[PDB]
């Protein structure tokens, strides 16, 4: 199928003492491999899969040194901003990004991406052409004219287009194990007597991955939407996710209504009825 | 300064069975600002060694975490996951059903 | 991998 690589980043600023709290993860698909904490001892990106592990010192120190100069950028632009704002310095504020690549099933690049927010809102956007930006505001327009006049998008769109892709393919074979295996869902359906007259049915997928997923339930063939619950998928701690959808039903009526799961690991969506 | 209140479930990672060792999840999503405070909790009490997920975020940026901890169930212990953040008045308790 | 450089706003 399709995969992508992304890289988060988070810098809050503490007005009381001290430099902005710094994280930066990254994913491969649903699989985070790296992290960056700037209040962490090792002051160095760490690995979070086995698969990264066996990449040398040398990328390490690369990456440590670019995931530090990214955490100067967020610092200084948490700067910049606070003055864009008019914003005084007592309080505490955010700064988002997020970059990275798709590619198709084929692993060829399909597409690239780098946004980035302040206090938890939009603020300016690469485009999909990755040449000029989308400011929200008349502050993050400053920016846009500011990165157009000195062409940033260049080196950034040559990584998304190339670098990122590369390395995109180098993760996903040297991961190929787990990162290149779809785990469908296990499912199950529990009953649960809710009075004498009605009951809850719960459709429950376990253990999955990726983390897109479909449960629907069907009464004699049609989809239902009153009188049920879904929770959002969630993530087991293990590297795969869960769902369950319930819905109440007249008690004896249980064998009309089914619930429809459907997950890149399915060739076919599975149907679960209670006759048990 | 968009503010978002989190969302809250509280489950195990398998189907929980009485004296199976197991773990004992408390996800936090759709928050903002990150600051959040999170406990884990049995019978009442602060559980000790409780970890957690690295901060990342969803397409609207709000925030999520998993927080866990090791626990083997039992029929009359009761657990439950606390919350704490700017957005709520008091800290939110959501109690573990193992149904859920 | 990540981009060697980040320009600052």
């Amino acid at each position: 199928g399709s995969h992508s690589m992304r890289y988060f980043f988070t810098s809050v600023s503490r007005p009381g003492r001290g430099e902005p709290r710094f994280i930066a993860v990254g994913y491969v698909d649903d699989t985070q491999f790296v992290r960056f904490d700037s209040d962490a001892a090792s002051q160095r990106m760490e690995p979070r899969a086995p698969w990264i592990e066996q990449e040398g010192p040398e990328y390490w120190d690369g990456e440590t040194r670019k995931v530090k100069a990214h955490s100067q950028t967020h610092r200084v632009d948490l700067g910049t901003l606070r003055g864009y704002y008019n914003q005084s310095e007592a309080g505490s504020h955010t700064v988002q990004r997020m970059y990275g690549c798709d590619v198709g099933s084929d692993w060829r690049f399909l597409r690239g991406y780098h946004q980035y927010a302040y206090d938890g809102k939009d603020y300016i956007a690469l485009k999909e052409d990755l040449r000029s930006w989308t400011a929200a505001d008349m502050a993050a327009q400053t920016t846009k004219h500011k990165w157009e006049a000195a062409h940033v998008a260049e080196q950034l769109r040559a990584y998304l287009e190339g670098t990122c892709v590369e390395w995109l393919r180098r993760y996903l074979e040297n991961g190929k194990e787990t990162l290149q295996r779809t785990d469908a869902p296990k499912t199950h359906m529990t009953h649960h007597a809710v009075s004498d007259h009605e009951a809850t049915l719960r459709c429950w997928a376990l253990s999955f991955y990726p983390a897109e997923i479909t449960l629907t339930w069907q009464r004699d063939g049609e989809d239902q939407t009153q009188d049920t619950e879904l929770v959002e998928t969630r993530p087991a701690g293990d590297g795969t996710f869960q769902k369950w959808a319930a819905v109440v039903v007249p008690s004896g009526q249980e064998q009309r209504y089914t619930c429809h799961v459907q997950h890149e690991g399915l060739p076919k969506p599975l149907t679960l009825r209670w006759e048990p | 300064m968009i503010q978002r209140t989190p969302k809250i479930q509280v489950y195990s990672r398998h189907p929980a069975e009485n004296g199976k060792s197991n773990f004992l999840n408390c996800y936090v999503s759709g928050f903002h600002p990150s600051d959040i405070e999170v406990d884990l909790l049995k019978n009442g009490e602060r559980i000790e060694k409780v970890e957690h997920s690295d901060l990342s975020f969803s397409k609207d940026w709000s925030f999520y975490l998993l927080y866990y901890t090791e626990f083997t169930p039992t029929e009359k212990d009761e657990y439950a996951c606390r919350v704490n953040h700017v957005t709520l008045s008091q800290p939110k308790i959501v109690k573990w059903d193992r149904d859920m | 991998s990540l981009f060697n450089t980040i320009a600052v706003l």
